[PDB]
RNA sequence: GGGAUGGCUUGUGGCGGCCAAGCGUUCAUAGCGACGUCGCUUUGAUCCUUCGAUGUCGGCUCUUCCUAUCAUACC
RNA sequence: GACUAAUCGAACCAUCUAGUAGCUGGUUACCGCCGAAGUUUCCCUCAGGAUAGCAGUGUCGACCUUCAGUUUUAUGAGGUAAAGCGAAUGAACUUUAAAUAUGUAAGAAGCCCUUGUUACUUAACUGAACGUGGGCAUUCGAAUGUAUCGACACUAGUGGGCCAUUUUUGGUAAGCAGAACUGGCGAUGCGGGAUGAACCGAACGCGGGGUUAAGGUGCCGGAGUGGACGCUCAUCAGACACCACAAAAGGCGUUAGUACAUCUUGACAGCAGGACGGUGGCCA
RNA sequence: CGGGACCGAGGACCGCGCUCUGCAAGGAUGCUGGCGUAAUGGUCACCAGCGACCCGUCUUGAAACACGGACCAAGGAGUCAA
């Protein structure tokens, strides 16, 4: 893995393989998460999946 | 290329202080879900228009259904796909029940004869053949014959394939 | 242009880095024309 | 696999005296007590103290102690996990209250002639419990042919 | 422009002499100035190998050094952060003062009386005519 | 003490010019270009012009294989 | 350069002597906790050196201060695509504006104002520096993360190695040769690629259950002679191909298309017939 | 609302609670059978399915090459002083 995507997975908490955080939808996160595509499946969750 | 519904989808470039009612422009996808849908009118529009996704959005997506799902209706596609040499258009005849059936046997008719993928291809019309005299192609043009009849000749029967062993030897004549 | 920070520190006020070919060329000459001069001197001695 | 940048670190201080002096070990169990059951920052700080080694524990003369013991600092315990040593350069000392790990002999004998009191770690435990009206005092690090050669 | 130590400066090489120029890493880059001449200035400039920074000092050349505006926003957001702060104490209200990334879009209703939209072929059939 | 190019190769030259189906181009009419072609490299003569081992091969006995066939077989 | 007791380009014996080697070989129980590296910068090179960087044990200091191979905001480089020119003007046109990564800056340790001096500088008490005093805590002035602090001491190996993606510079008949970043290996086991330094998945205490990745489900072999529509018959098909042979190559193989053209005013193929006169045109 | 597999860590009470005479609420109990011994368990030899290059040294980046090893016992190499 390339530093950048390693350092952006580390600031998300996102250390291990099938690790899930919950992410608010700014400009600042969403270019990170852009970045860190290649690695990470991400969307929208529901009431029933919170 | 799956299993594929008919989408209407609507977008618009972001409104500014200059242009404050941005034109709309709609485009028939055909595609899995809607998430391929927005992203090939995205596709479209960066192709045409030069309107990215950054700078517009999504107005409308809608599933369009087939009217008549039960009747058999012969469908006429022209499309381009994209080879080795470059970009050809072609025109084919498909006999289905629906646009999204034409769209999904079109697809795999250009992957089996030319190996095509869904990349490589582009939809330009799909339309239905209002008259039987509208149909240029001899496969179909067999298909709409008065009164057609065939036999089924050299029918494989239905075995089970747990059942390795049979008593008697198998017909093919039913 | 690239200059060390030894090189630099060393360097005298207001003197630049464009300017040490120069002054390397004016040594250069200065020697050959002070050569030169020794060599006119013996041969119109001789 | 987790992926683990940063490296958790294990503690870079004593938590137990090396040596083997059984009234240290003592010492070192009374502290601990303390340290646990009171909110004084004063009893960890000699608790740790107590923990270090000799050259972390330079030697304080009463010519220091005097000089701390001016501007309204009479009356405070001087508090001293060290060696208490005598400077004759000191011509006259004044009445002073000190507790220490041990203390010189010419330095006890200067501070009891001059009327103070010298006091153990675990008379200061007794008295002060919480350190309080205290003044702790420490010698000085640097002060070594070794630091000097660094 | 007369550039003075300390201050930070943009560095572009223009013109077409950087056709064949053989150092062009710090084209582009933003530094600190050290020394100042008459034609030229003397720019700190820092390079990343791997895990550390490493300090590298240049000599470029006046015409191909602009002064920056790094810290243009930042003056500005304290002079208005501070005259903000000031008339919120003086009509008593609060004043949001942090910088907020964008937020998502919210809902709203686009009319279509006057804005029917227009229906896209991948191609332009004006085009394949 | 340390060491001991490879799905390569085969039958048709190089340089220079021209032509050229086609590829491109048609806000520039350039550029690539097979097939070819044209220039250089004694009336069956002369025998009075042999143009440099750093690189090493052989022979015997004997077995097998390939075909890119000299003979035998057929066309 | 023969012989001088099987010893001779300098015999044999003992001693100095355990002579010296940078070269070769070898170098002895277990478990636990960490754990690496190949021009960074300088020196005349090879028979060269230090040195940066990376590590481990101890400690100590308020383990205080927070920082960060990341995004965002402002502003650079790249104005480069693009839209328009019913805006002006004409990649070099611009109101506007790319993707890719990239530099700088983002607070109380800060921001200014005022006071004077100046040995700087300026026409200049003018800017700036130096100090002086004051005002700013009403929110300390983006996001996300934060068992990630700092300084000493002592100790150790490695410090011009291999492969690969991308960028860039040169090339060859063809091979290729340099740099920069990153990743892997040298130090590393496991699942799959039949097999294996460089491929894919995934990193490792001892066990039980569940689920997967890459890859597979005709048998060897665990899992489908699974489903839908087509294509292909090879006189050693094809099934992990992309490079070469190799070309605008050759096919009376097979299918799907595009363009042009003919067609009941009879198209393509055939069969029955005509295929004439000047004229045995001129020269030879 | 069924059907199945693997597991039962802890050891007075404390707590959160609930459907509150009690409980499925901070980790398994109740009932029953056969046997009470090589029956379970273990060691050794062998067959069977799957897995599995011969160690050490050297070299460089790594392999390969190369070197040592017929077998066993005992001896055998970072010590002492300043």
């Amino acid at each position: 893995i390339p530093p950048k995507p390693r350092k952006i997975l580390q600031l998300l908490r996102l250390r291990q393989i099938n690790n899930g955080v919950f992410v608010k939808v700014t400009k600042a996160t969403a270019e990170m998460i852009k970045i860190v595509e290649p690695w990470v499946a991400y969307g929208y969750p529901n009431l029933k999946s919170v | 290329m799956g299993r594929l519904q008919e989408y209407q989808v609507i977008g618009r470039h972001l409104p500014t202080e200059a242009n404050p009612n941005p034109a709309l422009y709609r485009m028939r996808i055909f595609a899995p879900n809607e998430v391929v849908a927005k992203s090939r009118f995205w596709y479209f529009l960066r192709g045409l228009k030069k309107v990215k996704k950054a700078t517009g959005e999504i107005v409308s997506v809608n599933v369009i259904s087939e009217k008549h799902p039960l009747k058999v209706k012969n469908f006429g596609i022209w499309l381009r796909y994209d080879s080795r040499s470059g970009t050809h258009n072609m025109y084919k005849e498909y006999r289905e029940t629906s646009r999204v059936a034409a769209v999904e046997a079109m697809y795999a008719d250009m992957a089996a004869r030319h190996r095509a993928r869904f990349r490589s291809i582009h939809i330009l019309k799909v339309v239905e053949l209002e008259k039987t005299e509208d149909v240029k192609r001899p496969y179909i043009k067999q298909l709409v014959a008065k009164n057609l009849s065939f036999p089924l000749p050299h029918r494989v029967p239905k075995i089970s394939t747990k059942k390795i062993f049979s008593a008697k030897r198998p017909s093919t004549f039913s | 242009i690239e200059v060390s920070a030894a090189k630099e520190a060393m360097r005298p006020e207001g003197t630049s880095v464009r300017g040490d070919k120069r002054r390397e060329i004016r040594a250069r000459v200065k020697k050959n024309q002070k050569q030169m001069l020794r060599n006119q001197r013996i041969a119109a001695e001789k | 696999g987790i992926d683990l940048r940063w490296k958790h670190v294990r503690s870079s201080h004593r938590k137990a005296p090396k040596s083997d002096n059984v009234y240290l070990k003592l010492l070192v169990k009374l502290y601990r007590f303390l340290a646990r059951r009171t909110e004084a920052p004063f009893n960890k700080v000699v608790l740790r103290r107590l923990f270090m080694s000799r050259i972390n524990r330079p030697p304080v003369s009463l010519s220091r102690i005097a000089r701390n013991l001016k501007n309204g600092n009479e009356k405070k315990t001087v508090v001293v996990v060290a060696t208490v040593t005598d400077d004759n350069r000191l011509l006259q000392v004044p009445k002073m209250e000190v507790a220490a790990l041990r203390f010189t002999a010419k330095a006890r004998a200067r501070i009891e002639a001059a009327g103070g009191r010298t006091l153990t770690l675990d008379q200061l435990a007794l008295e002060k419990p919480t350190g309080a009206n205290t003044l702790l005092l420490r010698g000085p690090k640097n002060a070594r042919e070794a630091v000097k050669h660094f | 422009r007369t550039y003075r130590v300390g201050d930070i400066v943009d560095i572009k090489v223009n013109g077409a002499v950087q056709k064949g120029m053989p150092h062009k890493f710090y084209h582009g880059k933003t530094g600190v100035v050290y020394n100042v001449t008459k034609s030229a200035v003397g720019v700190i400039v820092y390079k990343r190998v791997k895990h550390r920074y490493i300090e590298k000092r240049i000599n470029v050349r006046i015409e191909h050094v602009k002064p920056s505006r790094s810290r243009e926003d930042f003056l500005r957001r304290v002079k208005e952060n501070a005259e903000l702060k000031k008339k919120a104490k003086a009509e008593g209200v609060p004043v949001q003062l942090k910088r907020q990334p964008a937020m998502p879009r919210e809902a709203h209703t686009v009319s279509i009386a006057d804005n029917k939209p227009v229906t896209l072929a991948p191609v332009a059939y004006e085009t394949t005519i």
